[PDB]
């Protein structure tokens, strides 16, 4: 689209590759460091996709 | 034994499995399902058996696959002792495939059972691209 299209999504951040052939359609906050996420927008918790 | 429910933890979050028989034929499908915590078709009356409780599941949300095909064997009515029937199947998903071997055979006239002795082969039945993570199972008393 001229102004941008957002359908198509990609995820970026998990914590294990994929097997061949397997999709995955978790949406879940991604822990980078050793600190819990409750679920939160901040330090070191990351959205996935 | 009506059917069998896959997944890793069956509450929403996860895509999971879900087999079983009625009327003349299958149903298998694949989503993300709000599991009750006891799982059965069990329950209206106190002993001649029924499919009560049809949705098993609380709600289903976006689903991915669809699928019916021809039943397998059926028993009729309730017979205690002497059990003539063996089912065997075995599960297994490899590269996003689920492969369910089936085999059936008649005429059990071991009284004490535990699992009969001899040897037989199984064959395949169906393959199904459902393409998802897989943890843990149990099966569908009905
Ligand atoms: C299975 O078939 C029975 C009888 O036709 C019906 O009452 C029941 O709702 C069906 N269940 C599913 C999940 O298709
Ligand atoms: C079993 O349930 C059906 C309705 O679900 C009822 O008509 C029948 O009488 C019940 N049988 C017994 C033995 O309770
Ligand atoms: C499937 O789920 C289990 C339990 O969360 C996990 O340990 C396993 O790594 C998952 N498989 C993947 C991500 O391929």
């Amino acid at each position: 689209k001229v102004s941008g299209n957002y359908n198509y999504l990609y995820r970026l951040f998990r914590k294990s590759n994929l097997k061949p052939f397997e999709r995955d359609i978790s949406t879940e906050i991604y822990q980078a460091g050793n600190k819990p996420c409750n679920g939160v927008a901040g330090f070191n918790c990351y959205f996935p996709l | 034994i009506r059917g069998w429910i896959f997944g890793t933890t069956l509450d929403s979050k996860t895509q999971s499995l879900l087999i079983v028989n009625n009327a003349t034929n299958v149903v298998i499908k694949v989503c993300e399902f709000q599991f009750c915590n006891d799982p059965f078709l069990d329950h209206k009356n106190n002993k001649s058996w029924m499919e009560s409780e049809f949705r098993v599941y609380s709600s289903a949300n976006n689903c991915t696959f669809e699928y019916v095909s021809q039943p397998f064997l059926m028993d009729l009515e309730g017979k205690q002792g002497n059990f003539k029937n063996l089912r065997e199947f075995v599960f297994k998903n490899i590269d996003g495939y689920f492969k369910i071997y089936s085999k059936h055979t008649p005429i059990i006239v071991r009284e004490p059972e535990d699992l009969p002795q001899g040897f037989s082969a199984l064959e395949p039945l169906v393959d199904l691209p459902i393409g998802i993570n897989i943890t843990r199972f149990q099966t569908l008393l009905a």
